[PDB]
């Protein structure tokens, strides 16, 4: 998604604050849509990183954030 | 484009952050130093030479134009290396542009030397055995540890197109 305030903030704010926001936003979608995938998502965020999702979540009008689960864990 | 592909997989930062290994990073996956250094005087000193002007800030910051310039140089360096590598190069030369992008995406993530470790996958790509290549990519620790990205990238290797990136 594109969010004018979160786009630029996510590019510039301290990493710890940004990762807290990214991780909360992902985990809220997981809990709503595929709650059983929580442990898998947590595992991937720890092994693969959190910061890289800032662009698709907040800077990209062509990315629908409902698809962030598959973005982290793969299709289906 | 590789810019659009790697902006998606690496994110976009105008201020330093530290990757999963503790290494200072900025822009589109631009590694500043392959060392777990947090000292901002030292990070900014190295980044100033890489960008070409004095970086300031705790953490250091760049402009969007500088992030693009770092990316273009990083991409070119990686493409130089992948084509001249005695194992990966022959494979890159033998597949279509989409599968080239998949290999370049992996090399951007793990280095051309990391890609060279995928013997079974590379051999299968040279044979045109895309299902075997896909299965070998998905059988890897790389897939276990960055599963979303490995999924999208191996889907290219299987299908020969970029629809796993929405193209
Ligand atoms: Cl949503």
């Amino acid at each position: 998604g594109y969010d004018k305030d979160l786009c630029e903030w996510s590019m510039t704010a301290d990493q710890t604050e940004v990762e807290t926001q990214i991780e909360a936003d992902i985990m809220n979608i997981v809990k709503r849509d595929r709650p059983e995938m929580k442990a898998e998502v947590q595992k991937q965020l720890k092994s693969g990183g959190v910061m890289q999702y800032n662009y698709v979540l907040y800077c990209d009008k062509n990315f629908n954030n409902k698809n962030i689960i598959a973005e982290v864990v793969g299709e289906l | 484009s590789m810019a659009e592909m790697l902006r998606r997989d690496e994110g976009l930062r105008l201020k330093v952050y530290w990757d999963t290994e503790g290494y200072p990073t900025i822009g589109i996956g631009h590694l500043i130093m392959k060392q777990p250094v947090r000292d901002m005087a030292q990070i900014n000193k190295v980044l100033s030479k890489q960008v070409g002007r004095e970086i300031t800030g705790n953490p250091g910051s760049i402009t969007m134009e500088e992030a693009t310039t770092l990316f273009e140089r990083d991409l070119a360096d990686m493409q130089r290396d992948i084509k001249s590598h005695s194992k990966v190069g022959p494979v890159w030369q033998a597949v279509n542009r989409s599968r080239q992008m998949a290999l370049e995406n992996m090399a951007f993530q793990m280095g051309v030397g990391g890609v060279a470790k995928f013997n079974t996958m590379l051999t299968a790509m040279l044979a045109g055995d895309w299902e075997k290549a896909y299965k070998a990519g998905r059988d890897s620790l790389w897939y276990q540890q960055t599963k979303g990205r490995a999924s999208r990238v191996t889907m290219i290797i299987l299908t020969g197109n970029l629809e796993s990136y929405g193209v």
